RNA sequence: AAUUUGUUACAAUACAUUUUUUGGCACCGCGACCCUCGCACUUGUGGAGUCG
């Protein structure tokens, strides 16, 4: 049913995501809330044409993220089961 | 859950500053704890009135500062 | 005091001039007669118009405006 | 979803026989299962890469056009050399076409 | 005494009158402080040479005084009571800032050294607590 | 299915997963919009494996059969 | 900085802070929300004009979540 | 309950600061305050996004506009955290 | 003595056009819900009075509608 | 605490304060208003005593942006101390 | 020459329609002049005139 408990499933997984502004931000999902707040390590914040800043660690609110840009190995059933 | 304490400001003509960079003015009649506004009619900010009452929805209010003391 | 609900239902039990403000959007307002009623802002307008504001008159039919994207009503 | 036994019968080439011999449609039937039993699901996201051409509801295999089907059966058939390299640990490179032939039809 | 990171970790660190670390003889392992601080003190040390220093995209004010400073390898840079002595040697501020201040340096006393300071590092908009005007 | 969004992006994508706030968890995803400061003409579209996707962005989903 | 797992467990960290008008707090949180409010003990919002950075120190100050954007570490405590 | 908003509370009296979502800066002393930040502030001056700046009596707020309330530094000292 | 949802009901089934946060759609409605989300088909989406596509089979979100008419 | 006066007013009140935090850095770890009442005028704050000492002795008379300060002992004892 | 048991307190393990997280998003200062010499805890701070 829930998205929220996938999320959750998700850990540890390098991942880009996607901001309601456009901001590209390449990073490790530490953990994420029950309210989608994402928190990063290894982080890196790209624009959607020009120069890239990097940080160790980003707490990301939940209302900001558009898409979440998953692994690229990913068995998604598997997640999807309770 | 808590009532906005706006018995202060009952039956006196305040300035709603609402959404989008707009005014209205009247005095307060009533409200509720959504912060929704009625109010015996005013101007919109030269200037003209429309309406014998008005109903601000809550959402909508900037700010109800007070014209009168 | 007034509340809001009590002055919504006053406004349908009249059926009056009402003229509707849009949230966020300033050249936009409605022009019609109150119908319906909604635990939120919603209500459903019949014979209602569509106002371009003075910084004339156009055609619409009957419709609800959501609750959401209210801002001012009159009756 | 079957809780009981019975036949069921069903179609492999759904139409390939108008514009596919059915030699060639065999082999080709005969590398993408090669590459389900390797690949499985790259071998998926091969077909389900554009979700805008689906499979149909008679039908198994999405239906492409000649071309299309052409290419699926580039990286297909590739992905057979890919994995053989892979897990072997023998270059392509220094491979004998007999060998990726072979390979490839097995 | 070295700086080290062990240094850095234990050393005072509040929001000044600016987040400000309260600090040797060389500037080394700057690393550690993570770019946190607007402000470095590191008034009363050794330092011989204002260089060593790792991408520090925070730091806006350095406060140096006191210390033995004769050669240069960022808004406000405080030199005063070391030993810079001459005017070339200041040449490196060039490529940087508006608040300077290198009173008691015996650079001061070389003939033209405000014309000089002005010309070459035309950024600075306070010499010394002193405007830089146009005459 | 393709959807509509409040930042202009077309998403052409498969559908995995589905919520009250209309969260998608999407596989063969293609977006579609325009890098344009003006005047310019300029219609681009990438390619990405795996995407989860927020619902307050979610304007239309639609079907093309 | 050191590798947590989520806000409350660094409290008192000196943050950098982004909000969706474009300012930037910086101070150490003092205290969080259900709502992600914070606290801030020393608090600077930093702007940047359509240039270079404007500065303007603030001192305690509570920040709504609704237009907080995401939080970063500045620098260890004390 | 929100911390924040117990802050808030007690700078009641005190002359706090206030910006909203417009960007317009207030100080007053605060009069009243409630769980949802709807704030009330007496002899309150008020600056303009732009730059010029009006005096005026007895503002109120409602939080969902506000952006960020400044207190005092003495509120800082205790006793609500512990 | 007419409320909103009543009438929405009522017109599943029923040729409907929404505003937008903004563009103008035209389709027959297929069912509504509490939260005000809408299913519809054939629908025409009028840019500002010009049916520019024909989509067929949509799904709108609630939160962007701004009002429903025939 | 010292008690600064006969300050060139002109200087807009953070640059005051920078430059004063900058100056008296110098001596040991470090208010001042523009009102009619209090302009020209400035309380700088020292941790050691010693420091306090020292700065108004040195001091006394430098030309700080075309004035020479006046510095003295405050008549109170600081409320931060 | 720490371990177990019981009781009390606190914290952690639910959901979208106006106040937070289902978004209304996107396309005083710088030149001049002159006033004030004042012991504080600060929205801001002299005044005339010119420039932005």
């Amino acid at each position: 049913m829930k998205l929220v408990n996938f999320l959750k499933k998700l850990r540890n997984e390098q991942v880009t995501i996607e901001l309601k502004n456009g901001t590209t931000v390449w990073g490790t999902l530490q953990s994420v809330s029950p309210q989608m707040n994402a928190i990063l390590t290894d982080v890196k914040l790209t624009l959607p044409s020009d120069n890239i800043a990097s940080l160790q660690y980003i707490n990301i609110r939940g209302n900001t993220i558009r898409q979440i840009i998953l692994p690229d190995s990913l068995n998604l059933d598997s997640l999807l089961v309770d | 859950v808590s009532t906005p304490e706006l018995k202060k400001y009952m039956d006196k003509k305040i300035l709603l500053n609402i959404n989008g960079s707009r005014k209205v003015a009247g005095i307060l009649r009533g409200y509720d704890i959504f912060l929704n506004v009625v109010l015996d009619d005013a101007m919109e900010i030269n200037n003209h009135q429309l309406g014998l009452q008005t109903v601000i929805r809550g959402n909508s209010i900037i700010s109800l500062e007070a014209l009168d003391a | 005091m007034v509340p809001p609900i009590n002055c919504i239902f006053n406004f349908l039990q009249q059926q009056t001039p009402v003229t509707i403000w849009l949230f966020e959007q300033i050249g936009i307002r409605i022009k019609g007669k109150i119908v319906g009623f909604d635990e939120f802002m919603n209500v459903v307008i019949d014979e209602a118009v569509e106002i371009p504001v003075n910084s004339k008159g156009t055609p619409l039919g009957k419709i609800l405006l959501k609750g959401d994207n209210i801002t001012l009503i009159t009756s | 979803k079957a809780t009981e036994p019975q036949m069921v019968l069903f179609n492999i080439y759904d139409d390939w026989l108008d514009r596919i011999s059915s030699y060639t449609a065999f082999s080709r039937l005969t590398l993408l299962l090669r590459a389900l039993k390797t690949n499985e699901e790259s071998a998926k996201m091969i077909l389900l890469s554009d979700p805008t051409i689906t499979i149909k509801s008679y039908h198994l295999w999405p239906s492409f056009t000649d071309e299309q089907w052409i290419t699926i059966e580039s990286q297909m058939r590739d992905l057979i050399l890919t994995e053989y390299g892979r897990k072997y640990n023998v270059n392509i490179s220094a491979l004998t076409q007999t060998e990726i032939k072979d390979i490839i039809l097995g | 005494m070295k700086f080290t990171p062990s240094i850095v970790i234990d050393a005072p660190q509040y929001y000044v009158d600016d987040l400000q670390l309260e600090t040797e003889s060389m500037p080394s392992s700057l690393k550690h402080l993570t770019k946190p601080t607007h402000i470095l003190d590191l008034t009363n040390n050794d330092l011989i040479m204002i260089p060593d220093l790792s991408r520090r995209d925070d730091i806006h004010t350095l406060l140096l005084g006191r210390n033995n400073i004769v050669e240069v390898d960022v808004q406000n840079l405080t030199l005063s009571n070391n030993s810079i002595r001459r005017f070339e040697d200041l040449q490196r501020l060039r490529r940087a800032l508006k608040n300077l201040t290198l009173i008691g340096n015996q650079v001061c006393h070389l003939a033209n050294y405000r014309e000089h300071v002005l010309r070459l590092v035309p950024h600075l908009e306070t010499l010394d607590f002193q405007n830089v005007t146009a005459e | 299915v393709i959807i509509s969004l409040r930042n202009n992006h077309k998403i052409i994508a498969r559908v995995k997963a589905f919520d009250r706030h209309c969260n998608m968890v999407l596989e063969n995803v293609k977006e579609l919009w325009t890098e344009k400061k003006g005047k310019n003409v300029i219609n681009r579209e990438r390619f990405i494996s795996k995407l989860f996707l927020r619902g307050d962005s979610v304007i239309v989903v639609l079907k093309t059969p | 900085v050191a590798h947590s797992s989520r806000l409350a467990n660094l409290i008192d960290y000196k943050l950098r802070v982004l909000t969706q008008d474009g300012r930037v707090y910086i101070g150490q949180l003092m205290a969080f929300d259900k709502h992600m409010n914070l606290v801030l003990n020393e608090c600077i919002e930093e702007r940047v004009p359509k240039i270079k950075v404007e500065k303007r120190v603030l001192g305690l100050t509570i920040l709504r979540g609704e237009q907080i954007l995401s939080t970063v570490v500045e620098d260890k405590p004390l | 309950n929100g911390i924040p908003v117990k802050l808030l509370n007690e700078a009641q009296g005190h002359i706090v600061s206030l910006e909203l979502t417009t960007g317009a800066t207030y100080r007053g002393k605060l009069v009243e305050s409630e769980d949802s930040m709807n704030v009330q502030l007496r002899d309150v001056i008020a600056t303009e996004p732009q730059g010029a700046v009006t005096h005026m009596d007895q503002i109120f707020v409602r939080g969902s506009q506000i952006k960020f309330i400044v207190v005092p530094d003495l509120l800082k000292n205790a006793p609500l955290f512990k | 003595p007419v409320n909103p949802k009543p009438f929405l009901k009522g017109l599943v089934n029923h040729r409907v056009g929404v505003k937008l946060k903004s563009t103008e759609y035209r389709g027959t409605l297929v069912s509504t819900d509490n939260y005000f989300n809408l299913q519809l088909n054939e629908a025409e989406e009028f840019v500002a009075g010009v049916s520019h596509g024909t989509l067929g089979e949509i799904f709108i979100r609630c939160n962007n509608v701004l009002y429903i008419r025939e | 605490t010292l008690y600064v006066s006969q300050l060139n007013e002109k200087i807009n009140m953070q640059r005051l304060r920078v430059n004063l935090f900058l100056l008296f850095a110098t001596f040991g770890e470090v208010v001042s208003m523009n009102f009619k009442k209090q302009r020209g005028q400035a309380f700088i704050t020292m941790r050691t005593i010693d420091q306090a000492s020292l700065a108004q002795i040195s001091l006394n008379g430098e030309r700080f942006f075309g004035k020479p300060l006046k510095v003295e002992f405050s008549k109170s004892e600081t409320k931060t101390l």
